[PDB]
């Protein structure tokens, strides 16, 4: 009785969700009819689907998902894919016409017409929940329904719900590679509405996933099947303390107590330590202490910021598999003795560990192998300050020559939100500068 | 469910459209009489985007055809695919224009424009949720340039927020094929720079350069040249026609690549082009496409972009390909050539992939590049226009039947500012 | 199945039926119209994936009193 | 017993639903072929005149 | 928990690599899938279930000799990530090896060595070999020396160098890199000794009848040298002495350390019919200078420091009777201040036998070591024949053009002359 609704927005939200709901169905016995297989099961006695499923009178199950898009084509494939019989036919909310890479269109003109339909449907899964914990926004930063339409959920989901712990998983635009040229306008104007309105906000750039695939594994040339399979592992490992029993149960509430110093500092990083190829997995031991010092590396941190620049603020660990609660307290002995990994002065303890029993599965055709031990390490670094200083220098080259603005003015958006949002993230960027200064 | 209304203009417009509906049909798999007989249903699940349905599965293309000379309007009714357009939509003219633009705009242009508007609003009422409009014309003639400029001027009364593309045929820099062409061409652009949200530029001799050099076809007629450009105008409107991994329709291509609303003059090209000699020889991987689209030689508007700088470029990738491969191979065009890319935009390229390729190929791609090379084009006509205005050459064919001489000088100021607009954004 | 074996543009004559690739975990796929997201839900089940004990997560005794009232 | 008996009328209602959609498709295609025969007769009488 | 790391640098080094790793692969029987058909735990490290990995590196700056290693039989016996290759060949060039090319993979090699440093708990010695003859050997090994020393400082790093002959060589502007390496081996290694081995040309046909050899028939005996040095660490003995205990006794003056001797019974089956081998008799055969593996002579030199490695059916009675009876005769001139001149190590297990080599099966074997002043005459001959090319400035531009000076050339020689002025008084 610990429900946890996941709501996905946009083309990044759908295609992460396809990899996400591949894995959730495969952990339990949900085949794409939704009926668990009949093996003349006398007992049954499994109530591990209840976080992400609801049991009907028949053998079916329905997920909690609210797939939302303004673009009808990518939501049309999940309508006629092999998961056609799984999702309830109304939960695949589509739009009527696309947003097309405009924050103004995504938030003012074409994103406002759909939203009166979805927010009824979140109630139809809210009332079914009994002890609902918090949501999971899956969204992007490039396009209109990822940047602007998600800006309009957060201004109305906060006042309608309040004390539910919302979490998100963005895809930050890279410092060097890019798909769109208009995206630094979107990525500043989306912070001002998600600084106040997202409780905890995980954030992963698509460069280190683009880098760790070509380097740790023996594979080259991946697509978004191989990126979103990796992100779909992280979302399962965070929530898995709600699904399967272990030694220390870190639910969704206790992360944000142990990871956020100040309410304006809630942007941690994320990693995944035993990512390895199945040709490569049986060569090396993957011990308890081999998956932590090979997790504090600067080469396997999923955002393009180097943590040898800033100093660590808070760290959280989520082990998974066959892990004794002893050797996680001797791996810390190797980390804290080093001089490379600096913690901030006012945080002596600086850790939060968690153990869970059930080892990860593999999807058939999946790049990462099966293991016995696995850990996801969420840390809060000061060195995330440079992932914005690389961005706003690509925003002044926009705005001081005043290019690409004539699209944004006539939609229903005035110019005053540009210079307000630039100084607003400049208020946030100064706040990281002061907490890293040592107090004597 | 969201769809595009095709509409043509002129003898060049009609002859393009007869080979545009010739190449969209059996990629959807349609017989010469209008019954779907293709293999897989994936092409059937959104066939309504360019097609319309009737009794017993008899499909009707929804294109609106207008031309003033009925002697070449019947040439496409006698073609192989002439029996699929419904003959209510043929709007013939009883007399020709005479290649003066204002005849196509004032005297014998305004006579038919009540009828051409009658069939589109009858059609657009029958549309479900319309998205855009599609136009083909040449600038060089009063049948094509004059008629289209009167249509697009007062279609913005009724359909303002509908995303309009026009696929012009800009006159060639070496030989323009009409004597009194540049009066028509300079007067056309003033109705183009304020109305049309996008416009393309197909030099007629740059397609001749392709059959000169790349394909090296022996005997290319206009059936061959119309087929080379009709594939390009199929690649743009494709991500709403098939599913993809990172899709991009017409609105996402527009708001992501023009920086300023009177700076929208484009420059297209189509990537996989191979002669019969080199086709046994040629590599086929993803960086082999970056050779083709970013070759200035394979560019179907005349001016080489070494004389200017790009602002934003587009690259839609029809095929089943690795996403990283595209993304890795797009910075490596920016790095070794960073002198042809401006500095107040961080990244220039626009990425789009669609899974279903053109019928048979592995991969294919289309490039649309907004350049400052085109000021070297637009500087040419403005000099070419002044040589016939100051000495009043061929004046009386336009003055005595239409507007006075101010409209020429106003069209100079609408033209001279744009060339100064490109240059100010060049550095 | 060609537009023109040498049309003003490209052309190719082939059997789409044979233009299909089967899946050991699934079935053949019209390669001519190969599904870009074909892999999506394109696999064959294996208890091999099944890890160790099914030991799952549930709390009936909770409701036993929680679902019910109390002192 | 009751939890078993829900699935049988589940399966039965989906089976009969698939049957009635097949019947609807059959009568629609018979309609279409009747129309095509009428238009062929129309083409014939026009040519005879 | 007594690790040693081994290095096969050079074309001569991988022709050791066949031999040295064939004898490591028959000291314990190692299948080429790493599962045997806890003495191995110097080299290997057990994986999760059942595979063993040797932490030994073939460090060559051309992919050709590395892909010959991979197309050898032992494909998955050597794990390919440890072995260093380089995309652009250095080709004698210390500048390209050190500065320009090596700086992009130096972080990769250091990532690898800090990845296996967690296995490296009780490490007894980073054994290094290298030839001087090219950018395979000199520069990238040198930069590893400095960067590993500033990463730990304390750990054991040892080196048993390879040196050019006076008569023959592969490249002949190679004395540039030999002078540079004599300058740069003094800094950040505990040890640098004798695999200079020109005399293995003499030995491989003098004693074992195999005329027309390769480098491999020589390098069997270089591997057998390696076995005698590190086998006392690898196996329990009567009076075993490990490598840290070696380093705390081998080095009199902390910049003065360079000996010369052999593995003693380098004897084939043809002589092994008849020669009744004794510890005394084989060391009697050994003490003759003409069967050395350093081209020098301590018969006319001063037998200063010593060491002894014994394997097999060795008795303290036998070794001490030999010590006494050869200590008597002044046909060997002994040294001034040091009275005795012997130190002993004892091994139970007799050395393994590899086919396709010079040697034959032995009940037992002896060695020696004799650290003398006989490298002074060899460095004097290298002094005699280096200055001919630095008078008229050969090949300097190829070095200079990528990131160096003539200052390092004008410093390394004077540092080597400083080491000779260390050597001339003792």
């Amino acid at each position: 009785m610990r429900e946890c609704i996941s709501i996905h927005v946009g083309q990044a939200g759908v295609q992460i969700g396809n990899a996400c709901w591949e894995l959730y169905c495969l952990e339990h016995g949900i085949q794409p009819d939704g009926q668990m297989p009949s093996d003349k099961t006398i007992g049954g006695g499994d109530d591990s689907f209840n976080t992400f499923f609801s049991e009907t009178g028949a053998g079916k199950h329905v997920p909690r998902a609210v797939f939302v898009d303004l673009e009808p084509t990518v939501i049309d494939e999940v309508r006629t894919g092999t998961y056609r019989q799984l999702f309830h036919p109304e939960q695949l909310i589509t739009g009527k016409e696309d947003a097309a890479n405009n924050y103004a269109r995504g938030h003012y003109t074409i994103g406002k017409e759909i939203i009166d339909l979805v927010l009824d449907r979140i109630r139809k899964l809210a009332d079914q929940c009994t002890g609902l914990q918090g949501f999971l926004v899956f969204h992007s930063f490039g396009g209109g329904t990822g940047s602007g339409f998600t800006s309009l959920l957060m201004e109305r989901l906060s006042v309608d719900y309040g004390k539910k712990s919302k979490l998100e998983f963005s895809i930050y635009p890279a410092p060097q590679v890019s798909t769109a040229v208009v995206e630094p306008y979107n990525s500043i104007l989306t912070t001002h509405t998600t600084l106040e309105h997202s409780d905890c906000a995980f954030m992963v750039d698509n460069e280190a996933i683009y880098d760790i695939c070509r380097r740790n594994l023996d594979i080259e040339r991946p697509t978004y099947t191989n990126l979103n399979r990796l992100i779909g592992q992280i979302v399962s490992s965070i929530t898995a303390s709600l699904r399967f029993d272990g030694a220390l149960n870190v639910d969704l509430t206790e992360f944000q107590t142990n990871l956020v110093p100040y309410p304006r500092i809630h942007f941690p990083l994320a990693t995944y330590a035993p990512v390895i190829s199945a040709e490569k997995a049986y060569h090396e031991q993957l011990s308890v202490a081999e998956i932590t010092n090979a997790c504090f590396e600067p080469a396997n941190q999923m955002v393009k910021c180097d943590p040898r620049h800033g100093k660590y603020m808070a760290c959280c660990l989520l082990y998974r598999g066959d892990v004794v609660p002893k050797d996680v307290n001797a791996a810390i002995a190797t980390i804290k003795t080093k001089r490379t990994i600096q913690f901030v002065d006012w945080c002596p303890t600086g850790f939060k560990v968690g153990i869970n029993y059930q080892p990860p599965t593999v999807v058939p055709g999946g790049d990462l192998a099966k293991v016995q031990r696995a850990v996801c390490m969420l840390s809060n670094t000061t060195a995330i300050a440079e992932a914005w200083a690389r961005l706003d220098h690509k925003f002044d080259l926009m705005y001081a020559k005043r290019a690409f603005v004539h699209w944004y003015v006539g939609e229903g958006m005035e110019e005053g939100e540009f210079s307000e949002a630039r100084e607003d993230m400049a208020a946030l960027e100064k706040d990281y500068e002061e907490v890293g200064v040592d107090s004597v | 469910m969201r769809e595009i209304v095709h509409l043509q203009a002129g003898q060049c417009g009609n002859q393009i459209g007869a080979k545009f509906w010739e190449v969209i049909s059996d990629e959807h798999g349609i017989d010469p009489t209008g019954t779907y007989h293709g293999d897989s249903d994936l092409q059937l699940e959104r066939i309504n985007v360019y097609y319309n349905e009737a009794t017993g599965g008899k499909y009707v293309p929804r294109a609106v055809l207008v031309d003033l000379e009925p002697g070449t309007m019947d040439s496409v009714r006698s073609g192989p695919f002439g029996q699929i357009f419904r003959p209510d939509n043929f709007v013939f003219g009883q007399s020709g224009a005479g290649n003066n633009w204002a005849k196509g705009h004032y005297t014998e242009g305004a006579e038919l424009v009540d009828s051409v508007l009658d069939v589109v609003r009858k059609e657009a009422e029958s549309c479900d949720c319309l998205q855009g409009f599609q136009l083909t014309h040449s600038l060089g003639g009063g049948t094509g340039s004059g008629m289209g400029t009167l249509l697009i001027s007062k279609i913005r009364e009724e359909y303002p927020d509908r995303i309009m593309n026009t696929f012009s045929v800009v006159p060639s820099p070496k030989v323009s094929d009409t004597v009194v062409e540049p009066y028509n061409a300079t007067l056309s652009v003033h109705q183009l720079v304020e109305n049309t949200d996008e416009t393309y530029c197909i030099d007629n001799e740059a397609l001749y350069d392709i059959c000169f050099r790349t394909l090296k076809l022996t005997t290319p007629t206009y059936g061959d040249l119309n087929h080379l450009v009709s594939a390009t105008m199929s690649g743009v409107t494709t991500c709403l026609r098939f599913p993809g991994q990172l899709n991009a329709d017409l609105r996402k291509l527009a708001v992501n690549m023009v920086p300023f609303p009177r700076l929208h003059f484009f420059m297209p090209g189509f990537a996989p082009l191979t002669s019969r000699g080199s086709q046994q020889y040629r590599a086929l991987t993803v960086p082999e496409l970056t050779q083709q689209m970013f070759d200035a030689k394979n560019m179907m508007a005349a001016c080489d972009p070494r004389h200017g700088r790009y602002l934003t470029v587009a690259a839609v990738f029809r095929g089943r390909m690795s996403m990283k491969e595209v993304d890795e191979q797009m910075l490596n065009v920016q790095n070794k050539n960073s002198s042809y890319f401006v500095e107040w935009i961080p990244n220039n390229v626009k990425t789009a992939v669609c899974d279903i390729p053109p019928r048979g190929l592995k991969m294919s791609a289309t490039f649309i590049g907004n350049s400052t090379a085109i000021q070297e084009l637009f500087k040419r006509i403005s000099e070419q226009f002044t040589a016939m205005f100051r000495r009043k050459a061929f004046l009386h064919w336009y003055t005595g039947e239409g507007m006075d001489e101010m409209e020429f000088t106003e069209a100079e100021s609408n033209m001279n500012d744009l060339v100064s607009e490109y240059q100010q954004y060049q550095d | 199945p060609a537009l023109c074996v040498n049309p003003g543009n490209p052309v190719f004559s082939c059997m789409l039926d044979p233009k299909t690739l089967h899946t050991a975990t699934s079935l053949s796929k019209a390669q001519m119209i190969m599904y870009k997201t074909s892999a999506s839900q394109y696999g064959a089940f294996s208890p091999r994936p099944f890890f160790f004990p099914c030991k799952f997560l549930p709390q009936e005794q909770a409701f036993t009193e929680h679902l019910k009232t109390t002192g | 017993r009751r939890q078993r008996e829900m699935k049988q009328d589940f399966e039965d209602q989906m089976a009969l639903k698939e049957l009635i959609l097949q019947a609807a498709k059959e009568e629609e295609e018979t309609f279409k072929k009747a129309m095509l025969a009428k238009f062929a007769e129309d083409d014939r009488i026009e040519l005879m005149n």
